[PDB]
């Protein structure tokens, strides 16, 4: 479809002290393997992170006014900037164009500045944002993330079983729909440093 | 307009503003007032006095909160100050829409410091004749600023806008110091500004704002009687 | 103490002054009229007289009274043409109170407006100041009855016996003192003083066609104007 | 206007009679006149048809040649060390006439004799001008 | 309403712009900042013009702004006349980035806005900007550079400063003490603190009345660096400790 | 004098002075007098060259069948409300399909020259417009003015010395309206012929005639075509 | 926006602004330059650099085309924006009309630029006066220049800037044939001109070449000193 | 000193000038007056014949501005006309709003707005007009309105405009107001007018009548001046 | 007494404009002539140095194929009409697939020569002479800034303009032939020249109705010259 085109998917996931977030690596017109390298899972500021999923023109388009505004926002106050604050100037960007809404899952997985509270949140393509304490989705298919995470995800994980708890749903996550696979990518950050692996998918 | 819009406002000899110095002046020939910014919150002190006893002090204010946690005094003219506090008011609003959270005192002074800024530039009109002392409490340190004619602006644990304000300033720069409690910076701030103060000063003839880190508020009358009895 | 064309336009004097608006205060007192606004408990008056040079003038056009909304009435000062003006603004304001919030307008917000579109005359440079002064009263919800007055300043302010023009000056001087003591006040009372005040300042004890006397209660809460017959009445009733 | 005196127009027809008297109606005697100032600008061209109609010059600001000329013919009476140089001077400084430069040659001078030195070192030369060069950085 | 114009934009009788000389001449009082060359960085130092202990200081950096990741900058005159400019720049520089998403070079982003300022110079009967700064940064090719902002719109890019008036004997003093890559930041900082040791003239050097911020070459953060106020204690006694050792001569 | 800037200011005694220079603007430019019988209407101009060889500048100017204009002052505010003067005759003559009434022309000739006479920094039009058309009542002679008030007449003129023209008027000009055209014709051009000095001519080339009637359209006669009007003449007096 | 009169005409038939606003190019550095069969060789002098400061960055000499350069006069300021204005201009022609730019057309676009400038409400007319260098399609030489009026026209050599008199007086010796028959002697030529204007202290003195096709380049100040040099000697032979 | 000059600045008296230059070049225009009987309203005017000068009809001061409603104007004539179209279209407005006859009171209420906001602004001048304005209806009766360049909009029964206005409107109390019908009026002004303006002063003249009443049917025009022929037979023999 | 540029004098009419006149005559000097074989019309470049290269003044420029043009005073003003002129001719080209007449372009021109002013800039301070020839042949004509249009036989321009016409008038009439214009022509332009007479001084402006185009060129006229 619309959404469904470039096709991808976005999983975020909170853990005990620490949030994880995930998509894959692919890229792609419909049914043609294009590209594998795609990035999407953006950085803005440290210890917070955001994905992407949709239209790769949306994708990039919103990146860039995004890390502008963020800019200039920053560069006017010393502070690094609040993951409330990123999440309602998303929504405020979205809504912005009602009649002509762009095409994107917005998915915000960030630490709060002042302490280390973990904190996620996903919007709707017009701006209506969500917030839930466990894990937001945004993607292609649903029985296989919301399923898989409604079966998996626990309250209080270290970094490594939340590792590989998002690991497991994102592949058994991708592998029942074609549009999305080749490659993942898993960013998992704490107030000290942040990780990054990439996982082994099946190039099918 | 006739679209004329020349900036009326050119450099002197020496570079300097004639409008913004005069401007100045009429702001010194404001209203005595005064502000403490220690502690637990920032407190501003005004001085109200009717010329004649038919006025009545319960219609119009001296100080108008901007948000539950800043408010905003001042000296010099009404007319203008009325006018750029509705300004504000309707700004702090956009920057609420956009981030849905109070904006912080700083953004402020620098919005509306940009407002003033261009005011003087702009075209054939003259500049305000107002000074701004604003206060409000964020991120649990309070935070006290001044505006002037040109648009600059600055900090200060206490300061005073209108006559005598040099004498009151090194008054306050002696007495006050450190950081005390709102009793304290209410108490001195009551003296300095009965420096200046009529031979009678009464809960009418005075008015009171404190920022609290629990947020702005207004005092009544009833309060200002109440601590000041007893004055100082 | 004034230099280039600050005596012209609207700036500042070395001083800090700007000559315009005390050209405009002044400009008031051209019309050689008197306005007199007396708050109540529960009413408030206002009374101004009125100058017949000619017998084709019609009594009713060159009344001085204009009632703004049901509850709000109001007087101006100085030269004609910008009271009418201002009170077009006044009408066309509270009607757009109306359309925009759907209550009745508090009429001290219509002051803040006023004022401030006083102050948006006194900014242009090439815009005249506009130097008619108005005052107005009404009702409101616990409030009883109010006063307020709008100045070509940019300003809004209103008291419990205020006057503003000519020779009103010392009609405040001897307000004070009328209304302190301890005097409180009936609807009679408030009238009576209406009509001293203005005496003791002018004494011309004269026929009640000349003054005019505008009011609002609350018993009738709407503005009102009244007939010469009842006002004759309360003339007869101050003179014992 | 000194003292109590009147007025800026009085002052203008006076010197509108000092044309008048320079036109003029009629005078040939000479007494030459030679005018100058600093600005031309304020002058009224009410003055030029008249006199001087025919000649006035420029004044320009001298160049490097000028400038070292100029240090040479005020430097010709005082005794100098052997390091002084004209070059770095005429280089640092920025359009100065004769009695600016001649003005470090009198403070050097002054320095010189604070030491008491007939001859003046271009090291104190350098710092002595520099009472002069900061002396309009001050101002 | 034609003899209520001071007719601004129009030349003098002379050839010059009455305007701008007077717009030289806000520069010419007010704020004194400095700036010099540095291999593998840069310094700025600005003196802090109200040394009222009541003042809160909370501003962090007040005379100096940063207004990208890889620049900074130095003002002197009207401050809120300048903060227009820095706002605009700003938003200049940051939608080059938005537009290639790549850091802006230096030069175009200062010339365009010099011809901003010139607007104002060619036409408009405005008050032209009284505002004159300096500029700091990184780049792809040049490095490390110093650029001056002008009255008159015209950009003077140099690696050396004259920030105010007051400056100009530090002018001669850098002449003096210059030198070909040698940085050893610290050695052309007590340089500086030598500087302000002579022109500012108030003595003793407190370091609260004055104000110093460099920018050094790191990966690929390239460090933006306001210091605290101790260890440039240490280097202004340290520089009068200096000067107790070159009178030693005498 | 400093209050006779612009049109803005009223003077001391009420007159703006533009105008009134406006107005001398007018009385420089060559002398032509219109005048119009109960039927025939009939307006004759001179004209003025600046050498020999340079032609004879011409005043008399066609503009519909039923309306034409003589014309003194700036050339170019001339042609401009000459071409306003075509669009408005288009106009009704478009849309309703009829000519134009002169009246309500004129007033829009006034209406158009109002707005100038007022706001800042404008200048009214140095007109010396003379007008004669036929609406269904017949002959009409206006004329205009800087400051925008017209004026319908039997006979009127402009120029240099043309209240010497007017002199002439008087007399004949209450028989003006019986004559026929041509004799009326050389009614306007003895009005003309004082405005003249009196050592020269009043030939051919120099002088403009122009002719509307009933049922005769508007149509300009110059040269040959005058040379039966100005045949046929006795000299004036010494 | 800002309707007035810049400059209107006085009675005696001139205007002043732009009459008088070149006055700012008689007091601005002073520039030369001469065209050629060959190799177009330009000039400027009074470069008063601090010495210890950069002459790039307030470099006085730009090119539109690889094909045209430029040389002006005046303040740098409004040469800044003149000079991005007429690059924009050469890219437009570029666009349409694939050939390169001639150099008439370019100099018409300046001058006419700057000429419906000095008419319009509200603008200050240019201060600036500049010369437009290259070697023309076909290989001819080519050179035009601007006036504060915005009247393009071409010479053989320039004189403006300070003294233009006098040195256009000595171009009057300089334009013999002969000079310059060698391309070395152009280049001499023109360091043999500007060593006789201003100063010439051997170092402020800059030229940029164009040689026939080849793009623009500018000698090291070890060939102002060689060419100095040969000057000097040629001087010393001249006894 | 400048004080004259622009109608946006004040003066240390507190007034425009303008407005009085204005004003006293009305007062030069030739005399213009007017009346309110009971049924209707007489306009007069008097024209100058000053050389011959043109056709007479030409030019009238009096105008017709709506079907019940029209003008007798005095002062610049220009500005006058363009008056005309503006209470023209204003009448265009309300009727094409709402569709029925403009109430004189609004109509001369928004005259006197555009006359006000011509006085505040250096870019225009003040208008060099006053004029007269009547009408009449059954649901009003006969209304008149005397409207001058500082904007003032009241009302008279009559009122006088020109050179000659305070002698002329002097015995017009002798006539009545109601008392007296239109029809009378018309010779009343007629003798009015013929007896004024002594003709020393301008050697001939002439007298124009319009008409709005009652007895027209609402319809506002000239009363012809063939019709009666009264103010020739009785001013005439009225002169002794 | 600086007032509004637009003011009307006491006499009197506008001041900038009739200064502008005043403009004209200092400008360079030029000579049409109208003659049924054919317009000649002829300028004195008026060059300074050898700097100054001869052939890039031009005061001729052929506006249109049948129109030529001549101009004084200042020259990129007069740009503009030039130019603008040409898209007006060949817009009458596009509606009515002929040729613009020689007089209609002139009120084309004039038409707009006064919009200047501020609000709602500044006169432009150039003559121009139009030769051509339309359905009636030769024709020369003579505009001002201010716009006023007359037509003429043989005008002269510039700062010679007034001796030139005199000598003209003198030397005029309607018989004359085309190269008898031109050499009469150049015989008042030899009188008007300070430097002596070369190929370079001057150019010729020459439209006849089957002589075309013309426009003209050197060496012909480098013929003409010794043809004296």
């Amino acid at each position: 479809s619309i959404m469904s085109y470039n096709g991808g998917a976005v999983m975020a996931m909170k853990g005990k002290n620490c949030v994880a977030i995930a998509a894959d690596r692919r890229f792609g017109i419909q049914a043609q393997m294009v590209t594998t390298d795609f990035q999407k899972i953006f950085p803005m500021g440290d210890r917070l992170y955001i994905g992407l999923a949709g239209l790769a023109t949306d994708v990039q388009t919103v990146a860039q006014r995004l890390k502008f505004r963020l800019n200039l926002y920053e560069l006017k106050e010393g502070r690094q900037i609040k993951p409330y604050t990123l999440m309602s100037m998303v929504a405020n960007l979205l809504y912005e164009k009602r009649f002509g809404p762009y095409y994107t899952e917005p998915v915000i997985a960030g630490l709060d500045p002042k302490t280390f509270k973990p904190f996620i949140c996903s919007l709707d393509l017009i701006g209506c944002p969500m917030v839930t304490d466990d894990f937001v989705v945004s993607g292609t298919c649903a029985e296989q993330m919301y399923g898989m995470c409604e079966s998996l995800w626990e309250p209080n994980m270290d970094p490594d079983h939340l590792f590989e708890t998002i690991s497991q749903a994102m592949l058994n996550a991708v592998d029942r729909d074609a549009v999305s696979g080749m490659g993942v990518i898993v960013h998992i950050i704490e107030k000290d440093k942040i990780t990054t692996r990439t996982l082994k998918a099946r190039m099918d | 307009e006739r679209g004329y819009s020349f900036s009326l406002t050119t450099f002197s000899p020496s570079g300097k503003l004639v409008q913004i110095e005069y401007a100045l002046a009429a702001v010194a020939g404001g209203a005595p007032s005064v502000g403490i910014k220690a502690a637990n919150g920032v407190v501003l002190a005004t001085e109200k006095k009717q010329k004649s006893i038919l006025y009545d002090e319960r219609s119009v204010h001296k100080v108008e909160p901007i948000t539950k946690h800043i408010g905003l005094v001042y000296s010099g003219m009404g007319p203008d100050y009325r006018v750029l506090v509705h300004r504000a008011r309707k700004l702090a609003q956009q920057y609420y829409l956009v981030y849905q959270e109070p904006i912080p005192t700083a953004q402020l002074v620098q919005r509306v410091a940009s407002v003033m800024q261009e005011y003087t530039q702009s075209g054939g009109v003259r500049p305000f004749g107002v000074s701004l002392l604003i206060c409000g409490w964020n991120e649990g340190r309070p935070y006290l600023f001044q505006s002037d004619p040109s648009g600059a602006y600055f900090a200060w644990k206490a300061t005073a806008m209108g006559k005598n304000y040099v004498n009151g300033k090194t008054f306050l720069e002696k007495r006050y110091n450190e950081d005390l409690e709102l009793e304290d910076a209410i108490h001195t701030a009551i003296l300095t500004l009965k420096e200046s103060f009529e031979g009678q000063m009464t809960e009418d003839n005075i008015e009171v704002g404190i920022c609290n880190e629990a947020g702005f508020r207004r005092l009544t009358p009833t309060e200002v009687k109440d601590y000041l009895a007893a004055i100082a | 103490s004034s230099a280039g064309f600050d005596r012209h336009i609207t700036i500042f004097s070395p001083e800090g002054r700007l000559y315009q608006v005390e050209y405009a205060f002044k400009a008031i007192n051209q019309g050689g009229l008197t306005s007199v606004a007396v708050r109540g408990k529960d009413c408030a008056v206002i009374v101004t007289q009125k100058k017949v040079p000619d017998k084709l003038l019609d009594s009713s056009t060159v009344t001085h009274l204009f009632k703004i909304t049901e509850n709000i009435g109001c007087v101006m000062t100085g030269m004609t043409a910008d009271s009418r003006s201002q009170v077009q603004r006044a009408r066309y304001e509270a009607a757009n109170w109306k359309y925009k919030y759907g209550y009745e307008i508090p009429v001290d917000m219509l002051c803040k407006r006023i004022a401030d579109i006083s102050q948006v005359y006194t900014q242009n440079a090439e815009m005249r100041p506009l130097g008619c002064c108005m005052i107005l009263i009404g009702i409101d919800e616990e409030q009883g009855p109010q006063v307020y007055k709008c100045d070509p300043a940019g300003y809004y302010c209103g008291f419990k016996a205020t006057a503003a023009g000519v020779k009103q000056t010392e009609s405040t001087s001897f307000l004070e003192k009328k209304v302190k003591k301890k005097f409180d006040w009936t609807f009679e009372q408030t009238v009576e003083t209406a009509i001293t005040c203005l005496s003791t300042v002018l004494s011309i004890d004269f026929k009640p066609s000349e003054i005019e006397v505008g009011v609002v209660t609350v018993e009738n809460p709407k503005f009102r104007i009244l007939t010469e017959a009842e006002i004759d009445a309360h003339l007869v009733a101050l003179a014992e | 206007y000194d003292s109590n005196s009147g007025g800026e127009r009085e002052i203008q027809r006076t010197m509108l009679e000092l044309l008048n008297q320079l036109d003029g109606f009629d005078s040939r005697g000479d007494v030459k006149v030679i005018m100058a100032t600093n600005r031309i600008e304020t002058l009224d061209p009410a003055l030029i048809r008249p006199g001087r109609i025919d000649r006035k010059i420029e004044f320009p600001l001298p160049d490097e040649k000028t400038k070292k000329r100029i240090f040479q013919i005020h430097t010709s009476r005082m005794t100098l060390a052997d390091d002084v140089t004209l070059d770095d001077l005429i280089m640092a400084k920025d359009d100065l006439s004769g009695a600016d430069i001649k003005a470090i040659c009198t403070e050097a001078g002054l320095m010189a004799l604070r030491e008491r030195r007939m001859k003046v070192t271009n090291e104190d030369f350098k710092k002595s001008k520099e009472n002069v060069l900061y002396k309009k950085q001050e101002g | 309403s034609r003899r209520y114009d001071s007719r601004t934009t129009i030349f003098s009788p002379e050839g010059r712009l009455y305007q701008v000389e007077y717009a030289m001449e806000a520069i010419g009082h007010a704020g004194t900042c400095l700036g010099i060359l540095a291999n593998d960085g840069v310094l700025l130092a600005a003196e802090r013009r109200n040394i009222h202990k009541l003042l809160d200081e909370v501003f962090f950096s007040e005379k100096i702004y940063k207004l990208n990741e890889d620049m900074a900058c130095s003002v002197a005159g009207i401050t809120s006349d300048a903060n227009v400019l820095t706002n605009e720049l700003r938003l200049i520089a940051q939608r080059y980035l938005l537009q290639y998403q790549e850091p802006i070079p230096c030069e175009q982003l200062v010339t365009a806005l010099c011809d901003i300022k010139q607007a104002y110079t060619q036409f408009g009967g405005k008050r032209p900007f009284g505002v004159s700064l300096l500029y700091i940064g990184w780049d792809k090719h040049y490095g490390f550079q110093l650029y001056q902002s002008d009255p008159s719109g015209n950009y003077g890019g140099w690696k050396a400063t004259c920030i105010g008036n007051n400056s100009a004997a530090a002018v001669s003093m850098l002449k003096q003490d210059y030198k070909e890559g040698e940085m050893t930041l610290k050695s052309a900082l007590a340089l500086a603190i030598k500087v302000l040791n002579k022109t500012m003239d108030v003595s003793k050097l407190s370091a609260e009345k004055v104000e110093i911020a460099t920018l050094t070459r790191e990966n690929g953060k390239t460090v933006i660096r306001v210091l605290k106020q101790k260890e440039v204690e240490q280097l202004i006694k340290k520089h009068e400790e200096e000067e107790a050792k070159a009178e030693r001569e005498k | 004098n400093q209050y006779d800037n612009d049109v803005t200011v009223w003077s001391p005694q009420g007159r703006i002075h533009q105008i009134e220079y406006a107005m001398e603007a007018v009385k420089q430019g060559s002398a032509t007098v219109g005048l119009k019988s109960k039927t025939h209407a009939v307006l004759v101009a001179l004209k003025r060259a600046q050498s020999e060889l340079a032609a004879h500048q011409k005043k008399i100017l066609h503009v519909d069948n039923h309306i034409g204009i003589s014309i003194a002052g700036l050339t170019a505010d001339a042609r401009l409300l000459c071409n306003f003067m075509r669009q408005e005759c288009l106009d009704s003559r478009f849309v309703f399909d009829r000519p134009l009434p002169v009246s309500r022309l004129v007033s829009l000739i006034g209406s158009k020259t109002q707005i100038p006479t007022q706001r800042y920094g404008r200048r009214p039009y140095g007109v010396g417009l003379l007008i004669a058309g036929y609406d269904d009542m017949g002959p009409h002679i206006f004329q205009t003015c800087p400051s925008a008030n017209y004026f319908d007449c039997r006979a009127m003129s402009i120029g240099a010395r043309s209240q010497s023209a007017r002199t002439y008027l008087e007399r004949h000009m209450s028989e003006f309206m019986e004559c026929n055209l041509n004799e009326l014709v050389k009614h306007g051009l003895r009005a003309l012929r004082e405005t003249l000095p009196a050592e020269q001519d009043l030939t051919t080339k120099n002088v403009s005639i122009g002719i509307v009637g009933k049922d005769l359209e508007f149509t300009i006669y110059d040269d040959d075509d005058v040379s039966p009007f100005l045949e046929g003449l006795e000299e004036r007096p010494q | 926006s800002y309707d007035r009169a810049i400059t209107v005409f006085s009675p005696d038939g001139h205007l002043f602004q732009v009459e008088y606003a070149q006055e700012a190019v008689k007091k601005g550095s002073t520039a030369v330059g001469v065209r050629g069969r060959d190799i177009v060789v330009l000039g400027v002098e009074k470069k008063s650099v601090a010495k210890l400061q950069d002459e790039r960055t307030v470099r006085k000499i730009c090119a539109l085309d690889d094909n045209v350069c430029m040389a002006f006069a005046g303040l740098t300021a409004d040469a800044r924006i003149v000079i991005n204005r007429a690059r924009v201009e050469c890219q437009s022609h570029r666009l349409t009309v694939e050939d390169p730019v001639t150099v008439e057309y370019i100099t018409r676009y300046i001058a006419s630029l700057k000429q419906r400038y000095t008419q319009s409400n509200g603008r200050r007319p240019f201060g600036i006066s500049a010369l437009i260098v290259g070697f023309d399609f076909d290989g001819t030489p080519r050179l035009y220049q601007t006036d504060p009026s915005g009247t393009y026209h071409a010479w053989k050599a320039n004189a403006i800037g300070r003294g233009a008199k006098s040195v256009r007086e000595f171009l009057e010796k300089n334009y013999t044939d002969e000079a310059i028959e060698t391309d070395d002697l152009t280049i001499k030529l023109v360091i043999k001109a500007l060593l006789e204007v201003v100063q010439s202290g051997g170092k402020n003195i800059e030229l940029a070449v164009m040689r026939r096709d080849q793009s623009l380049k500018i000698l090291n100040p070890e060939e102002i000193e060689k060419y100095v040099a040969e000057i000097e000697k040629e001087k010393e032979e001249n006894e | 000193t400048g004080y004259d000059l622009s109608a946006s600045t004040f003066s240390p008296d507190g007034r425009v000038f303008q407005v009085e230059y204005a004003m006293k070049a009305v007062e030069n225009s030739s005399t213009a007056i007017g009346i309110r009987c009971k049924d209707g309203v007489v306009f007069g005017v008097e024209k100058l014949v000053l050389s011959k000068l043109y056709e007479e009809g030409s030019n009238k001061r009096l105008f017709n501005v709506d079907r019940h409603v029209g003008m007798a104007v005095a002062g610049l004539l220009a500005d006058a006309r363009s008056l005309a179209d503006i209470a023209r279209e204003e009448a265009s407005n309300f009727r094409s709003n709402f569709g029925y006859n403009i109430p004189l009171k609004h109509l001369a209420d928004r005259v006197a707005m555009y006359v006000h906001a011509y006085t505040l602004y250096s870019a225009v001048r003040p208008f060099g007009c006053s004029f007269m304005l009547g009408s009449y209806s059954v649901n009003d009766g006969a209304q008149l309105y005397m409207i001058d360049p500082s904007g003032v909009s009241y009302g008279y029964w009559g009122c006088a405009i020109g050179k000659a206005r305070q002698a002329a409107k002097t015995e017009i109390e002798k006539l009545q107001m109601k008392e007296m019908t239109c029809r009378d009026i018309v010779k009343e002004v007629a003798k009015i007018i013929y007896i004024v303006h002594d003709e020393v002063k301008d050697k001939a003249f002439e007298l124009e009548l319009s008409w709005v009443g009652e007895l027209t049917n609402g319809r506002h025009e000239i009363v012809p001046k063939d019709i009666r022929e009264e103010a020739e037979k009785y001013a005439k023999e009225s002169l002794k | 007494y600086d007032r509004g540029v637009n003011t009307f004098s006491p006499e009197g009419r506008l001041f900038q404009v009739e200064y502008a006149i005043e403009a004209i005559k200092l400008g360079s000097t030029a000579i049409g002539i109208q003659t049924s074989e054919g317009v000649c019309l002829a300028v004195e470049k008026r060059i300074t140095s050898p700097l100054m290269e001869p052939s890039s003044i031009e005061k001729i420029v052929e506006i249109d194929a049948h129109i030529g043009c001549a101009m004084s005073g200042l020259i990129a003003d007069a740009k503009t009409l030039i130019d603008k002129a040409r898209v007006e001719t060949q817009n009458h080209w596009f509606t009515y697939n002929e040729t613009m007449t020689v007089e209609s372009v002139t009120q084309a021109v004039s038409n707009l020569a006064l919009q200047f002013g501020e609000e709602d800039s500044r006169p432009f301070g150039v003559a121009l002479l139009f030769g051509g020839v339309d359905e009636k042949g030769p024709q020369l004509f003579h505009m001002d800034p201010s716009g006023t249009f007359v037509q003429c036989d043989a005008r002269a321009i510039g700062s010679a303009s007034e001796g030139a016409q005199s000598s003209l008038q003198e030397v005029y009439h309607k018989s004359m032939t085309l190269k008898e214009a031109i050499k009469s022509s150049l015989i008042i332009l030899k009188q008007v020249m300070e430097e002596k007479l070369n190929a370079t001084n001057i150019e010729l402006a020459t439209v006849q109705p089957g002589q075309n185009f013309h426009m003209f060129t050197k060496e012909e006229l480098e013929e003409v010259i010794k043809d004296i």
